[PDB]
């Protein structure tokens, strides 16, 4: 995209014309195979939107002068933004069944915290230090 | 023959005024029921002694939510106008 | 919206315009992708005002000077309405079954606390220190 | 509602008319998509003067010099109320079959005292400290 | 009802009018969504006769100087005769199933001791401290 | 009843008219919905007289200087009775099914000891001190 | 019984006419809803001849002087009668099924020592102190 | 019987009559519901010359100068020889099923030892200490 993901703050976002927007969910739709085609635009829009929120707001500053985002803010920013779309979808599937047949899937009871919850929000985590506490700090 | 807690006994008893003692300084009010055990009010005779909080320190003691001069703990009937 | 659901309180809400409220609402209504179509307005309504309330009551104040509310005051409100609105149409679906096929979801909560039983609550939790008590403070 | 029901006490409640009584209570069918329409007039007024005579007499007070109910009252009386209609209506479903499909909630089991055991209970329970004994006092 | 349910001991219970019983009758069967329809007259009676003599002779009494019935004394021997109707009734249904239409309630293995073993026991549970034992005295 | 069944001990009841015995069975019969009619007069007065021996030989006498039977000696031994006639119909029903449709009561565990082991034996239970050593005793 | 069970040793239950034994079979057959009704006679006999030798063996003597059959002799030689003739048909059924009606009881755990092993065993159990080990004595 | 089974060696039992035989068989048959009747007398036979011989070896001698066999000896035989019988039958059922209908047994997880795997054995087992080991020696 011509604005990358990484380079739009929450009131960007909100300024960006339709198809500056439009190139950021196409970039997002990628990480699934499904594309999660079924959920609409606004949906999509609101997941990216709160994902640079949350990126801005708990995902910044440093620990020990080390940045807090410490893998790459493109991929991670679209993580967190596919993370919530899945969870706008109602979670992970774990298991599928009809006429079509079955298939059951490796989530395999994955724990307790937000991230933790899908295959998304488990490569974001891996970008942030898997959510740990290095944060250091002397007095002079 | 007289037993320690026999009615005509009880003012010859050490116990028995430090008690009542321990009463009045103890007490909120003279409503003895919500205070004191059936025990206590029997073998102290507590409606004989004039229970009303009036001698309980605390009934005086400022006792402040927020208190900014450290002033909590001051007695009232210590200040120089009584 | 034109007010944003992190710049009123309980009162405010009550100011509102139905065309204010309606739009706060189909902000709300985002986050999910069946958007809980056959929930009535009055339901969502009460939702949004309750998380308002409960905002501005259990998730305000500072905590040893930081603010307890850390991340963006906006989509914690929006993802504390949904969870409200997904509490009121019974819990997170673990599983689901019918004429068209079968889902389970991985669902699984992360513990007995309210915040932790539905994926918005998860959410919602991230933006106020997990829960935790950070708090402190000193005599002079 | 005219009175609200963090307003009213017991013989207050008593004291209402039929229809400030049935604007707090049509606040409380608010809190459930389904509205317990199937629960008669009489239990949900039974729920609502017990869920306000339980708040006056277990969640009064004060710890610590704190308020035990540190939440917003209103909100916490109506999910008492909504706590005390669905354990009328026989507790939480974990999960419902029947021609129209089958659902399974995410309810999880693990709570065992009277508030953790339903969802409205579960969020009240967050507006009292969640029963936690912070109470402390002193000599002079 | 005219003479309310705390008002009464066991003896004022045998005394009452058929009338009076009738009302606490009434009141307690709010409690139930289903009222126990079912179960006859004398039973009811039985079970509130038997709950009124429960508390006045084991609900009662102080832990140092502080009441051991600490909530509501109405809505304790409401639901503790509420307690005794459903045990008459066989128990908690944890699962029910008919003409396909099947529910399962989240009721699970929440104690062991009476009171715990239903939701109104549960309720009434909280009014009585519990059953912890706060109970303090010195000697003189 | 005419003389209550906690001023007959054995060899009263045994002395007593069947009216007199009818009153008391008519009473325990009280304590379930279905008044176990299809088990027999015999086996409802044999768990009554046993009830009665029962208590005066086991749940007798004093610990400390507090009776042993704290609660109302009435109802404990109405209790006592039901919880005898449910064993000598085979004790708890966890789970009944037939043509009329499932249920499954929340009846599980129930410990090891007799008392525990149904829910009039686990009432009983609670007018005894359940079951607890309190007694103290001095030299002089 | 004009001789009570309690009343004959095991030569006196060998010296009783057909009719008082008979007596004595017919109050051992109160304590199930069944009778035992497809049981022999000879195996009724053999139950109660086997607890009257039982007892006077096994549950004979003192600890610390105190009887080590605190209970009613009565009732504990009948319920321990109860118990063998319940032996004598296979145990007790955990569950029962027919022609589509079915049954499941809360008879489950207990523990491995016989009289842990049936209902009547376990009322048995409480008239002997649980088979508790409170024998004392001193040297001179 | 004329001669009673405590009162027979292996060698005696080898030396009475086919009838003093038989009604000691009898004897052991009534101890079943059954009888035992698909199983032959040989094996009955068989059965007690073990239960005596087994009797005479390992159920014999002191500890601490008290009889190892301290309940019936006759009943102790008996229930030794029915352990043999059910052995030779397979062990106990703990489930049966066909076109009758279908029991469970809450025969259960009895122990791991000889006489825990039968409810006789669970019997006879308490005549002997419950195989524990007090016995008590010194040197003079
Ligand atoms: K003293
Ligand atoms: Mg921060
Ligand atoms: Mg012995």
């Amino acid at each position: 995209p011509d604005p990358s993901i990484d380079e739009v703050s929450k009131s960007d976002w909100d300024a960006l014309t339709t198809q500056e927007q439009d190139d950021i969910i196409s970039q997002v739709e990628n990480l699934s195979s499904t594309g999660w085609v079924n959920t609409s635009r606004e949906r999509k829009a609101e997941a990216i939107r709160s994902a640079i929120a949350e990126r801005d707001t708990l995902y910044s500053g440093n620990m020990s002068r080390l940045p807090t985002l410490d893998g790459d803010a493109e991929y991670f920013t679209l993580y967190l933004s596919a993370h919530k779309i899945q969870l706008f979808e109602g979670g992970e599937a774990q298991s599928e069944s009809g006429e079509g047949g079955s298939v059951s899937y490796s989530t395999g009871g994955g724990g307790e915290k937000d991230l933790q919850k899908t295959r998304y929000g488990r490569m974001a985590l891996e970008y942030v230090w898997e959510d740990n506490s290095i944060a250091a700090l002397r007095t002079y | 023959m007289q037993l320690r807690r026999s009615p005509g006994m009880r003012p010859m008893d050490r116990d028995w005024h430090q008690e009542r003692a321990r009463a009045r300084e103890q007490a909120y009010s003279s409503d003895l029921t919500s205070q004191f055990s059936e025990s206590e009010i029997v073998k102290y005779e507590l409606d004989t002694a004039q229970i009303d909080g009036s001698d309980n320190p605390r009934t005086y003691i400022w006792n402040r939510t927020i208190d900014l001069f450290g002033m909590n703990g001051t007695d009232v009937r210590e200040l120089r106008n009584r």
